[PDB]
RNA sequence: UAUCUGGUUGAUCCUGCCAGUAGUCAUAUGCUUGUCUCAAAGAUUAAGCCAUGCAUGUCUAAGUAUAAGCAAUUUAUACAGUGAAACUGCGAAUGGCUCAUUAAAUCAGUUAUCGUUUAUUUGAUAGUUUACAUGGUAUAACUGUGGUAAUUCUAGA
RNA sequence: AUUCAUAAUAACUUUUCGAAUCGCAUGGCCUUGUGCUGGCGAUGGUUCAUUCAAAUUUCUGCCCUAUCAACUUUCGAUGGUAGGAUAGUGGCCUACCAUGGUUUCAACGGGUAACGGGGAAUAAGGGUUCGAUUCCGGAGAGGGAGCCUGAGAAACGGCUACCACAUCCAAGGAAGGCAGCAGGCGCGCAAAUUACCCAAUCCUAAUUCAGGGAGGUAGUGACAAUAAAUAACGAUACAGUUGUAAUUGGAAUGAGUACAAUGUAAAUACCUUAACGAGGAACAAUUGGAGGGCAAGUCUGGUGCCAGCAGCCG
RNA sequence: GUCGACGUACUUCAUAGGAUCA
């Protein structure tokens, strides 16, 4: 190619989107924005596909357009805005609020809050840094820059942003005994607790996650993200918790249910 | 007699309707107009007819019944503003706008595409050379 | 371009069609049961294949293995349910023990004809084809038609057909008009 | 032969034809070969204007 | 190959041999072709040549309208609605097609940029240098005068 | 892990940036002035980070060939120093230096009906073959070469030259690139429509609105696949409890036709359904193979009347 | 030139043996 590409086949689409291989040829390209193209859930697979709102992309479109939806409390008009992990969807006329979880099965579910929950989110530090005239600023899991943090935030560690001011409200430190979420892969969506980080020089450090089932499993560390202290999340946490559970446990208890 | 059911209603303030499924029993017809369904749903949902849309009709195998999907708008300022085009075309809300064929608008354009700047100069200057 | 959509075959040509006694299994087969062609019995013999293979495979797994647990018990559920294995004889083993016959039994054709809708299997074919025939509420004109166990109770004539409650066909008020003429 | 081309006309307006079909047809007269025939190309005939 | 058929002599058995019978896929071709669902369309190693048409344009309340444009008017004597043309900005580097070259080249998995560019999106970020606001160092559309057989040619004022 | 982030000092610059822009609304102070102050947005702008990307890059992995054993190095081949150039590392190029680098663990040269992979087929397993072809990546736009613009192109539905073709011409000049969608030629022998639409999928723009042969819809050689009609129930008759019916009774139904409705952007079709639609059910199922029998008939041969060939023809 | 050698593709000849019976 000659530049940047402008179209993204449905086969070629993020699996955990769950769309359609016959409704069409082409699926949304996420536009460039806070969260990586594969890691985020365009704002019109959220509202077409997930809450069925809309029935087609110009219902999206006309949504949108009426500025209904705010992400991390700032109203959006882009029908392909990245929304991704962590991000607050709130929808005033209908009186919800969202946050954008994995599921146990690695798929963004619907999650509803209550709106003291949707006043914040939280974000991995990707960075610290010092900016042009010694100003010391983090740099989070979806792009955001804050300037003046607390000289103990360090890398991995999880900040809890204040979406009204986006403002450093409380710090979480990476160490054993901490509670995690899997944002990465095939163990993804996933919750546990730390038990060892394995540091390799020059490599990727491993950590080693056991569940509230006594299961343990083995990330790289940059799909780790730290949401609290063990049995005290930061945040409401979805259905089933993050357990996995095994194909025969699944059938016993939909057979159950049903 | 005919019995029209609203399954997985769906109340959707952003768009300003309520969206669900219409199953519709028809013992001894063929099927119901949707004229006939939008005048029920707007009696049931106490609405303006003009403010039900309906489509996406399909008779099941063996008739007897049929399964489609519906909406309902607030008020009928909405159902316009909302609405598709061609769907208000099929109620008689909204007139057929007539258009030239996609051939004859496009080498229209090109046509135009050639000439540059109004083009009455190049006619006067047309018509004093011949 | 669009995704593909996926076909398969849902029936083969046997290793060796001209054995003399295949060839009189085959007319056998096809005379009790009203087939049309020889491809209807391939079709059932290549599902059987497949399931008896399937059976095979789980079976030469280790006991308690939970992919033998979880795939023979759904393979035993299923057959079970459209009724070609009893209920007493849940296991593999009777599963290599199934028989082209046990299907052919389960296909609505064979079903009319037995609940005494029908005089002859070739009778309940026809009155399948010519919409006669509902399973529950819904009219089916299927004779491959594979009949559970829930619905084996629910076969009856069909409440549009001239036999089920509905008016006289073409013919009958044909001929009562041109009487009444 | 197998795979002729075979022309549509629909209807007769002024005594004429649709003018797309024609153009059809006019263009596939224009390109069209002709094979040589062994009567044809060993007698000479006319036909009278 | 297997199975089955037939021949091996004056005849019948038992061996052996011999001949024909297996296969889907691919190419070309022949005959037939009623209904429902569904789906593809290469090939002369000729990436050989193409008549004709179309396939890339785009304006919101929010850059520039005294169109001698339209319609509304005294909501508007600076403008104010809609708006051709042109300037300005963006896109045209995406998409679609073909497999010619290419044998550590491409490509697959896996690494690095402490070795560099990055429109756009997202978050931060600029009290330090006539102003009740400067020029043509200027033109387009437009008016008007023209050349050419001819082109999405254009010259002077 | 750094000469890193950042900061400080001395200067330097055809040297930048630090809003002379636009929409909606008319709030608060008073010394009552078209005075002071002030809201929600749009578009630009430096730098950092992020996102979409790009470029280069580390390790391992390619079919046939040894009757291809030495190759590279004069004209960069391997490396060092400095410079130039690039967005940047680098023989990428230049100047000066050394003589290096690859190879029987197959270099180099040659062949390839060689784009690579995910994949396809077969097979009991090992294997063998196929992969232009729905996704990913690469390369090309008749063949070489070189560029403007721009963040991004060595672009070709952009430009300039040359090579080959080729259109218009008043002969002075001008205009070209279907390996895009339709449709032609390449033979004298052949095969989809020069169709409708942006309604869905998504993409572009100043942007909900315009555009999109991308894409969808329908049409068109049985590509490859799924299901499945062409009759069912009786009586009578005839013939050697079996077979045969241009025999016969009244019941069933869709192929097709068609009000209508549904479907669709509009249509066609499907699913529904009034009214028509069956005895030769002529509403006329096909493709191959095997075996007969008949004459005042025809041909050939001969241990009589026979045998072979064969028989649309007497 | 019905030429030699080689390469390639084909054709062909070598199948009956034992036991019983007449
Ligand atoms: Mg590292
Ligand atoms: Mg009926
Ligand atoms: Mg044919
Ligand atoms: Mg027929
Ligand atoms: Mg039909
Ligand atoms: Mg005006
Ligand atoms: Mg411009
Ligand atoms: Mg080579
Ligand atoms: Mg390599
Ligand atoms: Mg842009
Ligand atoms: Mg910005
Ligand atoms: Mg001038
Ligand atoms: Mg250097
Ligand atoms: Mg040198
Ligand atoms: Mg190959
Ligand atoms: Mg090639
Ligand atoms: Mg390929
Ligand atoms: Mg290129
Ligand atoms: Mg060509
Ligand atoms: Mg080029
Ligand atoms: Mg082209
Ligand atoms: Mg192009
Ligand atoms: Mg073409
Ligand atoms: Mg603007």
């Amino acid at each position: 190619a000659r530049g940047p590409k402008k179209h993204l086949k449905r086969l070629a689409a993020p699996h955990h989107w769950l769309l359609d291989k016959l409704s069409g040829c082409y699926a949304p390209r996420p536009s460039a924005g806070p969260h990586k193209l594969r890691e985020s859930l365009p704002l019109i697979v959220f509202l077409r596909n997930r809450l069925k709102y809309a029935l087609n992309g110009r219902e999206v479109k006309a949504i949108l357009m009426q500025r209904h939806v705010k992400v991390d409390g700032k109203v959006r008009t882009d029908t392909t805005y990245p929304a991704g992990f962590m991000d607050v969807i709130t929808l005033d006329a209908t009186n919800e609020n969202f946050r954008l979880v994995y599921d146990v099965k690695g798929r963004f579910a619907v999650h509803r809050i209550t709106d003291e929950e949707a006043s914040y989110k939280l974000g991995k530090v990707k960075k610290v840094q010092l900016g042009k005239k010694g100003v010391p600023y983090v740099v989070t899991h979806d792009g955001r820059t804050i300037r003046y943090p607390d000289p103990n935030i360090k890398v991995n560690d999880t900040v809890k942003i204040d979406l009204a001011s986006g403002k450093i409200t409380d710090f979480i430190k990476f160490d054993a005994g901490k509670l995690v979420y899997v944002t990465g892969g095939r163990n993804l969506g996933r919750i546990g607790t730390i038990v060892h980080k394995e540091r390799h020089d020059g490599g990727f450090d491993l950590v080693h996650i056991k569940d509230s089932l006594d299961n343990t499993f083995v990330t790289r560390l940059n799909n780790v993200f730290v949401i609290g202290e063990q049995g005290k999340p930061y945040i409401s946490l979805p259905k089933g918790k993050g357990i996995k559970l095994s194909i025969a446990e699944e059938r016993d208890r939909r057979r159950a249910q049903q | 007699a005919v019995t029209i059911r609203t399954r997985k209603v769906i109340s959707n303030p952003l768009l300003a309707r309520k969206q669900f499924v219409v199953d519709v029993l028809h013992p001894n017809r063929a099927n119901v107009s949707k004229d006939e369904l939008r005048e029920k749903l707007a009696e049931v949902y106490k609405a303006e007819k003009d403010a039900v849309s309906v489509f996406g009709f399909r008779t099941q195998f063996g008739g007897g019944k049929s399964v489609g999907f519906g909406l309902v708008y607030n008020s009928v300022a909405e159902a316009k503003k909302f609405e598709p085009t061609y769907r208000l075309v099929r109620y008689g809300l909204a007139e057929k706008v007539e258009k030239a064929s996609r051939q004859q608008r496009k080498q229209k354009k090109n046509r135009d595409k050639k000439i540059f700047g109004t083009g009455k100069r190049l006619a006067k200057k047309v018509a004093r050379r011949n | 371009p669009r995704a593909p959509r996926t076909y398969s075959k849902t029936y083969s040509t046997p290793k060796r069609p001209y054995e003399s006694s295949r060839l009189d299994a085959e007319l056998k087969l096809a005379g009790e049961f009203g087939l049309k062609n020889k491809k209807e019995i391939y079709r059932i013999s290549f599902q059987l294949s497949k399931i008896r293979r399937a059976a095979r495979d789980l079976l030469t797994r280790d006991e308690k293995d939970p992919k033998r647990l979880f795939e023979g018990n759904a393979l035993i559920r299923r057959l079970v349910r459209v009724g070609v294995l009893s209920e007493d004889k849940k296991k593999l083993d009777y599963v290599l023990a199934l028989k082209v016959e046990d299907f052919l039994e389960r296909r609505l054709q064979t079903q009319v004809y037995k609940l005494g809708l029908a005089k002859s299997v070739h009778h309940a074919r026809v009155l399948i084809t010519q919409r006669h025939i509902a399973v529950g509420k819904q009219i089916v004109n299927i004779p491959s038609f594979m009949v559970r166990l829930d619905s084996e109770k629910h076969i009856d004539f069909a409440p549009t057909s001239p036999f089920g409650g509905a008016r006289p066909g073409r013919v009958a008020r044909r001929n009562a008009a041109r009487k009444a003429e | 032969y197998q795979g002729a081309k075979l022309f549509y006309l629909s209807g007769v307006i002024n005594g004429r034809y649709p003018d797309r079909e024609i153009l059809n047809l006019s263009r596939f007269i224009s390109v069209m070969k002709f094979r040589p025939l062994k009567w044809r190309n060993e007698h000479p005939y006319m036909l009278a204007d």
